[PDB]
Order: C-alpha cells, then sequence, then structure tokens
RNA sequence: CUGCACGCGCGCUACACUGACUGGCUCAGCGUGUGCCUACCCUACGCCGGCAGGCGCGGGUAACCCGUUGAACCCCAUUCGU
C-alpha cells in the first residue's frame, strides 16, 4: 500500500523489468528484433513466426 | 660515433640511493630508480636535451645533475599534472612525482591509515588477501600453505 | 579521341576466396599497372617474382601493345 | 596553544564546515564528486537533518546519541564529522564513529557485511 | 506515428498471427477449429476461422 | 497531373513474389506504360540461434533458425488516380506492397 | 655472458680492425660470440666498416643484416 | 616522365616530406608534442623527435587518396592493436587530439582546406608540391 | 550467492630475438541499428582536452546514413640483444 512508494524501485534498464512476452518469465529471453519471448517459449510457435529451418 | 671508449666510464652510477647501472642506456636505465618508470623517464630526457641513444656512463656529473633535478621536482619546468603520481595528495593537497623510499613511505602511510580509521580496504592489506575485489576461492593459493 | 581504333579492350576477371581482381586491357603500348600503382610497386615485396610473373616468364615482348589496368576489390 | 599536528589537503578543518557544497568538490577525488555532482535525495537529507538534530542536542564534551541508518552510499561529510552513526551490516547496526580521517570514503567501509573466515579442514570434499 | 523497420515489421505480423492462433484454440477447442488465414489490407482485413462445426461459433 | 511513383514488393516466400514481379510488369505493359526492371536488392537473411535445450542438461546443442525475407523494387511514372488498380488487381495474403509518394 | 663490453677495449679493438674483414661471412650473429660483445655496438661498427668501404652490403633487411668481405679476385 | 605520387615508394616518400617540412618550418608544432603517448593503445613516446612533422606528412599521403577524411577517420587509419595484457587483445582508435591538431597545422601552411558535407579535402596547393618532390624523391630514388 | 587452510574442470595470457618496441605501410566477410507498450539506437562531421570524454550540428526504421566498413596477424625501416 502507501502508494508513494510501493513499485518505486524503477522498472527501468535492466533484466528485472524486461519480461518475457507469452506467460511472464524473466529469464533467457530474446529482445533480439524486438520479440521478448524467453528461449523457453519460442521454440512451440517457431514456425508459427516463420523461422524455418535450413530445412 | 662513439668509437672506443673515452678514459672515464662509471661503471656503476649512483643517483639518490640506487646504484643504477651503467651498461644500460640513458632511458631504461633511471627506470631502476624506484618511481620513476618506462614512460616518465622519457619526458624528463626530452625536456633535459641529452642524447637518448648515448649510454649511462658516458656523459658528466653536471649532465647527470641537470637529469635528476629535473626529476627532482618536475611541476616547475613544464610538465604537466595528470602525469605525476601523487597528485592532489591526500594529506598535503599538493602535486608531486616521487622517486624513492619517500614513494615507500608515502605507499605504507596510506595503508596504515585505512587500517587506523578501520577502512574496508586497510582490513584486507592487515590480511594477506586480494584487496580490489576479486574473488579468492579458487586464486592465489601459495599466498598461504 | 576515339579516332584510331576505338574499343578494342576486354575486361577479364580473377578470383581467390573473396578478392575479386577484374583487369580492363585495352590496346596501346606496353603499360602495366594495378589500382594506379605498378607491379614492381607492390606491398608485400618478396612476391614481386609472383605477381609480375606473367610477364617474366612470357616475355615483356609479346604483350606490348596492351595496356592492362587492374582495379581490386 | 591547544594544538596537535595535522594537515589534510592545505585546508585544515577549522574552515571545511564554513566551506559550501559547491566548493567540496574541489577538494574530494572523482567518484565522490560524481555522488555531488547528483542529486543527494531525500533520505539523504533525512539524515543528516537527525544529525543536525544530534549535535545541536548534546551534552558537553560527550557524543551525540547514535543514530540508527540503513543506507550505505553517503559520502562522509564535513557536517557530521565527529558524530555517533550507526550503519547496517546485514544483521546488525554497526555503532561508527566518524573522525577528521576517511573523509573520502563511504558509510558502508565501516560496518562490515560478512564476517571474516576464520578456519578450515577438508570434510568429505578436498578429494 | 513515427514507423518502424522492415525486420521488425515482419515479425510483428509473424508475433501477431501467432496470438489469435493461440487464443481462438483456447476459444474454439470444441469445433473442428483447424488454424487461420488472414489477410491484411489497407482497408478491411478479413482473418477467417476453418472451423469444422460452423454452427458453434 | 504527372508523377514519378516507386512500387515496392517484399516478401518471406520468393514464389510469391515472383508472380507479383511479373504480373505487375505484364500489367503497366498492357496499358503499354514505360517500366524499368526488378531490380535485385539482396536477400537479408536474419539468423537467429538457441540452445534447442528447456534446461541445462544435454551433449551442448543448438539449433539455427533463420528467415531469408526477398524484396524487389521497381519504378513508373504514370499518375496515381490508378494506385486503385495498382492495388487491386492482386489480392495475395503474403505480399506486402508499398508505393512511394507522388510528388516527383 | 653477462652484458660483456659495452663501449670497445683498445685490446680488442685492433682484433677487430686486423681480421674482421677477412671473413667470409660477417654478420652481427657471428661477431657476437667471436668477440664478447652483447650485439648492438656491432652493428654501429658494421654500419660504419660500411661508411669507410670495406664490407659490401647484401641484405638490408630488419632483423637480418648481412655483409662479406672485399672482393680479392 | 610525367610521374605521380601513386608510383613511388611511398614508405620512403614520407621521409622526403617530412625531410621537407623540417627544412620548411613554417608548419606549426603544438605545444605538448612529447607529452603525448599517441594513440593510448601504445605503451612509449616515440623514439623519434620530430615525428609530428612525419606525422602530418602521412596525415597528407593518407588525405590525398581519400579527399573527404575526417578527424575520427584520421583516428581510424592509424589505429593499431591494443594488448590489454592478461585479456586477449582487440583494436583500438587512434588518437583525436593529436590528429586534430595536425589537420590545423596543415590549415596554417594552407595544403588543406574544408569540404561540401563533413570532411576534408587538399588545395591545388597542396597537390602541386608534393607530386613535384615525388618525381624528385623517384629521381634520386633511381641516382 | 563474489565469503578462503585446500582439491578439481573449460578458458585467457606469457615464458621471447621466427620476438618486444617505435614509425611507416596496408587488404575482409557475416551482421545489427531510434521502442504500440519501453522512456535508453548506430553514429559521420566540427570545435574544445596528453585521456576516458564533453559540446553543438546532421544523416539513418537502412544495397540510401555510419560504410569503398581504411580490422588484426603480417609486410617494411629504426631501436632492443640471451
Ligand atoms: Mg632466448
Amino acid at each position: 500500500g502507501h502508494q508513494q512508494l510501493y513499485w518505486s524501485h524503477p522498472r527501468k534498464f535492466g533484466q528485472g523489468s524486461r519480461s518475457c512476452r507469452v506467460c511472464s518469465n524473466r529469464h533467457g529471453l530474446i529482445r533480439k528484433y524486438g520479440l521478448n519471448m524467453c528461449r523457453q517459449c519460442f521454440r512451440q510457435y517457431a514456425k508459427d513466426i516463420g523461422f524455418i529451418k535450413l530445412d | 660515433m662513439s668509437l672506443v671508449i673515452p678514459e672515464k666510464f662509471q661503471h656503476i652510477l649512483r643517483v639518490l640511493n640506487t646504484n643504477i647501472d651503467g651498461r644500460r642506456k640513458i632511458a631504461f636505465a633511471i627506470t631502476a630508480i624506484k618511481g620513476v618508470g618506462r614512460r616518465y623517464a622519457h619526458v624528463v630526457l626530452r625536456k633535459a636535451d641529452i642524447d637518448l641513444t648515448k649510454r649511462a656512463g658516458e656523459l658528466t656529473e653536471d649532465e647527470v645533475e641537470r637529469v635528476i633535478t629535473i626529476m627532482q621536482n618536475p611541476r616547475q619546468y613544464k610538465i604537466p599534472d595528470w602525469f605525476l603520481n601523487r597528485q592532489k595528495d591526500v594529506k598535503d593537497g599538493k602535486y608531486s612525482q616521487v622517486l624513492a623510499n619517500g614513494l615507500d613511505n608515502k605507499l605504507r602511510e596510506d595503508l596504515e591509515r585505512l587500517k587506523k580509521i578501520r577502512a574496508h580496504r586497510g582490513l584486507r592489506h592487515f590480511w594477506g588477501l586480494r584487496v580490489r575485489g576479486q574473488h579468492t576461492k579458487t586464486t592465489g593459493r601459495r599466498g598461504r600453505t | 579521341m576515339p579516332s584510331k581504333g576505338p574499343l578494342q579492350s576486354v575486361q577479364v576477371f580473377g578470383r581467390k576466396k573473396t578478392a575479386t581482381a577484374v583487369a580492363h586491357c585495352k590496346r596501346g603500348n606496353g603499360l602495366i599497372k594495378v589500382n594506379g600503382r605498378p607491379l614492381e610497386m607492390i606491398e608485400p615485396r618478396t612476391l614481386q617474382y609472383k605477381l609480375l610473373e606473367p610477364v617474366l616468364l612470357l616475355g615483356k615482348e609479346r604483350f606490348a601493345g596492351v595496356d592492362i589496368r587492374v582495379r581490386v576489390k | 596553544r591547544t594544538f596537535r599536528k595535522f594537515t589534510y589537503r592545505g585546508v585544515d578543518l577549522d574552515q571545511l564546515l564554513d566551506m559550501s557544497y559547491e566548493q567540496l568538490m574541489q577538494l574530494y577525488s572523482a567518484r565522490q564528486r560524481r555522488r555531488l555532482n547528483r542529486g543527494l535525495r531525500r533520505k539523504q537529507h533525512s539524515l543528516l537533518k537527525r544529525l543536525r538534530k544530534a549535535k545541536k542536542e548534546a551534552p558537553p564534551m560527550e557524543k551525540p546519541e547514535v543514530v540508527k541508518t540503513h543506507l550505505r552510499d553517503m559520502i562522509i561529510l564535513p557536517e557530521m564529522v565527529g558524530s555517533m552513526v550507526g550503519v547496517y551490516n546485514g544483521k546488525t547496526f554497526n555503532q561508527v564513529e566518524i573522525k577528521p580521517e576517511m573523509i573520502g570514503h563511504y558509510l558502508g567501509e565501516f560496518s562490515i557485511t560478512y564476517k571474516p573466515v576464520k578456519h578450515g579442514r577438508p570434510g568429505i570434499g578436498a578429494t | 506515428a513515427v514507423q518502424i523497420s522492415k525486420k521488425r515489421k515482419f515479425v510483428a505480423d509473424g508475433i501477431f498471427k501467432a496470438e489469435l492462433n493461440e487464443f481462438l484454440t483456447r476459444e474454439l477447442a470444441e469445433d473442428g477449429y483447424s488454424g487461420v488465414e488472414v489477410r491484411v489490407t489497407p482497408t478491411r482485413t478479413e482473418i477467417i476461422i476453418l472451423a469444422t462445426r460452423t454452427q458453434n461459433v | 497531373a504527372i508523377h514519378r511513383i516507386r512500387i515496392t514488393l517484399t516478401s518471406r516466400n520468393v514464389k510469391s513474389l515472383e508472380k507479383v514481379c511479373a504480373d505487375l510488369i505484364r500489367g503497366a505493359k498492357e496499358k503499354n506504360l514505360k517500366v524499368k526492371g526488378p531490380v535485385r536488392m539482396p536477400t537479408k537473411t536474419l539468423r537467429i540461434t538457441t540452445r534447442k535445450t528447456p534446461c541445462g542438461e544435454g551433449s551442448k546443442t543448438w539449433d539455427r533458425f533463420q528467415m531469408r525475407i526477398h524484396k524487389r523494387l521497381i519504378d513508373l511514372h504514370s499518375p496515381s488516380e490508378i494506385v486503385k488498380q495498382i492495388t487491386s488487381i492482386s489480392i495475395e495474403p503474403g505480399v506486402e506492397v508499398e508505393v512511394t509518394i507522388a510528388d516527383a | 655472458k653477462l652484458n660483456n663490453l659495452v663501449l670497445f677495449d683498445k685490446a680488442t679493438y685492433d682484433k677487430l680492425c686486423k681480421e674482421v674483414p677477412n671473413y667470409k661471412l660477417i654478420t652481427p650473429a657471428v661477431v657476437s660470440e667471436r668477440l664478447k660483445i652483447r650485439g648492438s655496438l656491432a652493428r654501429a661498427a658494421l654500419q660504419e666498416l660500411l661508411s669507410k668501404g670495406l664490407i659490401k652490403l647484401v641484405s638490408k633487411h630488419r632483423a637480418q643484416v648481412i655483409y662479406t668481405r672485399n672482393t680479392k679476385g | 616522365p610525367g610521374v605521380t605520387v601513386k608510383d613511388v615508394n611511398q614508405q620512403e616518400f614520407v621521409r622526403a616530406l617530412a625531410a621537407f617540412l623540417k627544412k620548411s618550418g613554417k608548419l606549426k608544432v603544438p605545444e605538448w608534442v612529447d607529452t603525448v603517448k599517441l594513440a593510448k593503445h601504445k605503451e612509449l613516446a616515440p623514439y623519434d623527435e620530430n615525428w609530428f612533422y612525419t606525422r602530418a606528412a602521412s596525415t597528407a599521403r593518407h588525405l590525398y587518396l581519400r579527399g573527404g577524411a575526417g578527424v575520427g577517420s584520421m583516428t581510424k587509419i592509424y589505429g593499431g592493436r591494443q594488448r590489454n595484457g592478461v585479456m586477449p587483445s582487440h583494436f583500438s582508435r587512434g588518437s583525436k587530439s593529436v590528429a586534430r591538431r595536425v589537420l590545423q597545422a596543415l590549415e596554417g601552411l594552407k595544403m588543406v582546406e574544408k569540404d561540401q558535407d563533413g570532411g576534408r579535402k587538399l588545395t591545388p596547393q597542396g597537390q602541386r608540391d608534393l607530386d613535384r618532390i615525388a618525381g624528385q624523391v623517384a629521381a634520386a630514388n633511381k641516382k
């Protein structure tokens, strides 16, 4: 409570503020091209993005 | 064009308390003064207008007199001030480049002051540990036995 | 001035691993250079016998009507 | 008369207290100067205000009461030279006396975070 | 407003396409859903649901 | 009005933009305009790489995803009332066309 | 082996200027072990023998300086 | 014959031009010339004394090839190999404040001039005299 | 989580003269770059400083600007000599 200081530690620069896009991790994420997904999350939709492999 | 040798060649010199070798040349024999390094040497000699190829036992003791005198206090012969060692010294406020056991005087006086008011830096000097924030779990085992 | 014998020139390339080098040999009078500078004026200095080598083993005489100049990238 | 041998940067403490904030960076070293270049925030005012409360209500020839604080980012400033601070370590409030020496350090240097090593003999490990 | 790069446009609709495919799977699970097909236009864009049992939507 | 227009086209897939290339080629040249050809700007391949495993156990494998985007580009000259029949002679979900502004 | 004969004595300077141009191959790596000198004064003394015209210059390289005798016949 | 600078052995062409500026002492040497250290990846002062004349000679040749090189471009072209010691080496950009004061040094002699966008070219004064001495060192090379 | 009487595992430098310095001199490719939310991007140029850097002024959402990516090793000239 007492909103003077509740979320006061500045969520800005730094990986405690960057998060996973899919369901809210903050570890191993991919900020490349502005995708914002953690490494585990990215593989499932892999094709769903469009990143096909060599084949 | 030093062809044979002169009749005088100082085998070893004697500058403040360290008998510097006469065998080495000028810029790399006065590095052996504990306080004058390899880069501070070249500033002094190029202020001194000496031969930077001659060797140490090959000049008169008026020539060595001019070299020591320039490095004795460097501020007053057009030498800049983020070049010296004791820049803005924390007991006097002065700028100096120190050459001798006085450098070792000002060395340990830094350490005991960190020990006397008990800063965290000095306890690591009172102990045999690494001071500048490294690990010690896996490195420097033969500090102790 | 394009009067006497224009456009008797071919442009021929050779490649090793990244280095494309294409010479525009004209008809002329024995003038060989690379990027402006000549072929005795080159930087590795131990390989003088391996870049004016086609002038060496074939000869200066047979190729004295040609004006080879080279660009390198 | 009533004298001891001392000198700090050609500037004795008898002219340190009557000296502005902005020219204390002319004395202080580089990292302390960047801190004073930037904003001493409100919790840094709040400690020195209680210190200004502590010096004035001092009994004679006597320490102020110790002040428990939790920051350990503060430059040791001349406005509380000679005061009794209490600085947090991880577990306790270590009781520290300020003095003329250390003006150029912080308040984490005087309340150690770890307790130093003592001993050691190999048990299961060190094969 | 200001406009971003092509390398972040193609991932932006690549990641747009995945998200509604996730939710419509979560929404139309019971129907024989089977995917999407999207057409982006500078007009009314046209999403289509390939549901087998088309009544239940 | 009279203009100077540039139409762009790019996609993930190549075979679809090969046809959209030639279709606007014939779609100006059936109305006998003047075209400069499909300029071959190089292909942009981005090769994001992940460690393929959810945990730390394995024998240190890696996978290399990549997406090659192809892009081609064509000028014309014609007035921009017919930007609609430049737009609406192909629908094609997987292509992204742009037309540069026609102030010449 | 430790820093011997810096700045020549007379006892061996004659031993230089009697027979050091007689040698087939003359090189600072050769006189550095024949005499007792620690280098770098050969290279001053060898260049002045070149400055007179005793030895003739062959190699001229930034770490390998090689000369020879006077061509007798 | 009609001879340029490109067909001249340029590792000693610079030695000719630095001897030219040494006898023609109209170039301005800055006062900090032996407290300089020259692009901090290196760890001694130079063994030469009039290195500013031979640094001016080298920045003349590099600018003759590429017209339109700024001061940061002049740091790019001398930059070398920084040895960190216990850490692996890297590339180091050159020295700005001695490349700027050497372009201001050629500014005083009027061998250099400023360009339309960013950059610097050389005046027709600057290319008339070094091509003159480029053949002069090439005809002395032959002799 | 970095605490050090100690043990072990990937890895970086060196033990030189086939090199270390100093100064010349030179030739690459892959690729990334200002954000719906998220506010911090690559930077050329110019003028200040021995150096990190500071200042205004401009491009770049990109085969457009950085960028003919003047990379290193190496080449060569001096100094250094077991
Ligand atoms: Mg050895």
